[PDB]
RNA sequence: CCCAAAGUAUACGUUAAGUGGAAAAGGAUGUGGAGUUGCUUAGACAACCAGGAUGUUGGCUUAGAAGCAGCCACCAUUUA
């Protein structure tokens, strides 16, 4: 679940690839990947990017990123509070262990 | 599922079905109802049928009022046997519906909503059917 | 011609200017300082901008008043606004400003009277669930 | 209220005849028409203009008064005007090509496509894709078409085959 | 499909009477019914 | 009507399937009637020529909801 948890801030970066790809398409739709990207963002003007897309379509390669984006928002949610009963359930199987040991 | 949990007599004859209904004619409970048209025996499973059937599709709204009851019990003799040697077991409960009767109330709806779940009701019954409501003369 | 809302402050990137300019076929860094040169005094708010095209590659660009949105917000102070209007009431507005603002969208709007513009920005007051008091 | 009471303009030059037991001939400058008629209808032509009465109010009345008109109609405009139904073959090798009054088609059969028209009707190839047929029959010019869309009927994943003017075809996902 | 029970399913069928048959014809190729 | 004796009888309607001359749940713009109700020659339902709008990308919302993902009091003008 921890795995989970660095593949959060992981999807923040292809959402963001996937923002750049729609501020940009609209050429070379057909065959799109490795296309140089200008930054949209920040002064820095970070080296053009060049994202690699498989061949569904131009905008749908962009739209699933940005659906990675949000199931990744809701495991951010729902991993939190898988964790949170994990350690209760080791913590009650910790005490069952404890009982367990030192019982007639 | 609709059964009494005590009976006078298991086995019973199987009666006759004519003329119109003795009572429960007029709608006088909910605003809406079924009218039968026809008269047929009406199991308790059809009742359970037709009640969900209308259950499910009012999730928000009143309550039903079942306007009928399986109070007369039907037997069946065993499969393969030979005719006579006794009166079978009884296997289940009817209600005797004449035409004429009311057999489901709701109020507290809509109309087209109660339309349709009388309309997914009558589709379990074995008689014909018809949309019936209150009349205010009165 | 492609009308679009463009913010004065965050004209410079390749947000909305870009793309909408790259597909008339002009460059955006050699116009993005002619838009910011004249939305300097309106810094701050989103300003629709016409984009008018040419066969020559060569564009002038018509700028509007701002939005009655926006001068609500400006008048009021609250940047976003509620989740239902007309349920929570969170900002009252007075009239002398919304008479100001009204009079504000006299070269575009095509309303005779000022009443007239001042009865369509109580309109405008009543979508922001800013009360008109 | 109806089609059958409107009037119907004709232009300049063609005249009609009325002749007994209902057959009408129409002469024009692009052609010549006869259809037999039903004898219970009483028709009668004015100065420049076709009127057909209806001799009742019963529903088979009420439709052939309704036809009756209209293929009249069909036929004042078919033989001044005439009626095109144009067709395109889209595809990468796709052509209609002509060998004297023989279409050919050159659809991805492995046998050459032939079709023979009819007289009166003329089919014209002028480019890549669209092609034209000129009639002045409506249902001549409808069959013929019909007879050119059935050697391909057009498949729904891309456009292929016959195809008239503006009409969508439903698009399907393919894997 | 062929069924006794021809209905419209949606607000774009049209209920026709061809040839002494109840059917019905729609933009979409589903939902072409006849009956007999 | 003929086989096969006697009306191709009279008046008023109905049915178009060979119903007549084999059954149902259910389905259906079949048709003949009866009775309400909105409009209608100040011009009715459809068809053809035009407007189909600016405040305004109405707000909350996702990058983006620009009338047309969702939640929404749902207003004001130029006015034919």
């Amino acid at each position: 679940l921890e795995k989970t948890l660095e593949y959060s801030e992981n999807a923040k970066e292809f959402q963001l690839y996937g923002e750049l790809l729609t501020a940009n398409l609209y050429m070379l739709k057909k065959g799109d990947k490795q296309a140089e990207v200008i930054n949209y963002y920040d002064e820095e003007s970070p080296t053009i990017t060049i994202p690699l897309n498989p061949n569904k379509t131009p905008s749908e390669n962009a739209q699933a990123y940005f659906t990675k984006y949000q199931k990744a928002k809701n495991s951010v949610a729902v991993v939190e509070e898988q964790i949170r009963l994990a350690q209760e359930e080791i913590e009650y199987f910790d005490q069952l262990i404890q009982q367990l040991s030192s019982a007639s | 599922m609709l059964l009494p949990k005590r009976v006078k007599y298991r086995r019973e004859h199987r009666g006759k079905m004519r003329g119109r209904a003795k009572g429960g004619t007029e709608v006088h409970f909910g605003e809406f109802g079924i009218q039968a048209l026809e008269a047929s025996w009406i199991t308790n499973r059809q009742i359970e049928a037709a009640r969900i059937a209308m259950t499910r599709y009012m999730k928000r709204g009143g309550k039903v009022w079942i306007k009928i009851f399986p109070s007369k019990p039907y037997t069946a003799k065993p499969l393969e046997v030979r005719m006579g040697s006794g009166k079978g077991a009884p296997e289940g409960w009817v209600a005797v519906v004449k035409p004429g009767k009311v057999l489901f109330e709701i109020s507290g709806v809509s109309e087209e909503v109660a339309r349709e779940a009388l309309r997914l009701a009558s589709h379990k019954l074995p008689i014909k059917t018809k949309f019936v409501k209150r009349e205010e003369i009165g | 011609v492609v009308k679009l809302q463009i913010p004065a402050g965050k004209a410079n990137p390749a947000p909305p200017v870009g793309p909408a300019l790259g597909q008339a076929g002009v460059n955006i860094m050699g116009f993005c300082k002619e838009f910011n040169a004249r939305t300097a005094d309106q810094a701050g708010l989103i300003i629709p901008v016409e984009i008018s095209v040419y066969e020559d590659r060569s564009f002038t660009f018509i700028t509007k008043t701002p939005p009655a949105a926006v001068l609500l917000k400006k008048a009021a102070g609250i940047e976003s606004g509620s989740g239902e209007p007309n349920r929570n009431k969170v900002a009252t507005v007075k009239r002398d400003k919304v008479r100001e603002i009204a009079e504000t969208k006299m070269p575009d709007l095509n309303a005779a009277d000022v009443e007239a513009a001042m009865r369509m920005v109580e309109g405008t007051a009543r979508s922001m669930g800013i009360v008109i008091e | 209220s109806r089609v059958g009471k409107k009037l119907l303009e004709i232009p300049s030059d063609v005249t009609v005849t009325l002749n007994d037991n209902n057959t009408v001939a129409v002469k024009g400058p692009k052609g010549e028409l006869t259809r037999t008629f039903h004898p219970d209808m009483e028709i009668k032509v004015e100065d420049n203009v076709l009127t057909v009465a209806r001799p009742s109010d019963q529903k088979e009345h009420r439709a052939l008064h309704g036809t009756t008109r209209s293929l009249l109609g069909n036929m004042v405009e078919g033989v001044s005007k005439g009626f095109e139904r144009g067709l395109e073959l889209v595809g990468v090798g796709y052509r209609a090509s002509k060998s004297g009054n023989k279409l050919v088609l050159n659809v991805g059969y492995s046998h050459p496509v032939e079709i023979v028209p009819e007289e009166g009707i003329e089919i014209e190839v002028p480019s890549q894709t669209k092609v034209v047929v000129k009639g002045t029959d409506k249902e001549r010019v409808g069959a013929i078409a019909a007879n050119i869309r059935a050697v391909r009927s057009p498949e729904p994943y891309k456009g292929k085959g016959i195809r008239y003017e503006g009409e969508v075809v439903r698009r399907k996902e393919g894997k | 499909k062929v069924r006794p029970s021809v209905k419209p399913i949606c607000e774009k069928c049209k209920v026709i009477r061809r040839k002494g048959k109840v059917m019905v014809i729609c933009e979409n190729p589903k939902h072409k019914q006849k009956q007999g």
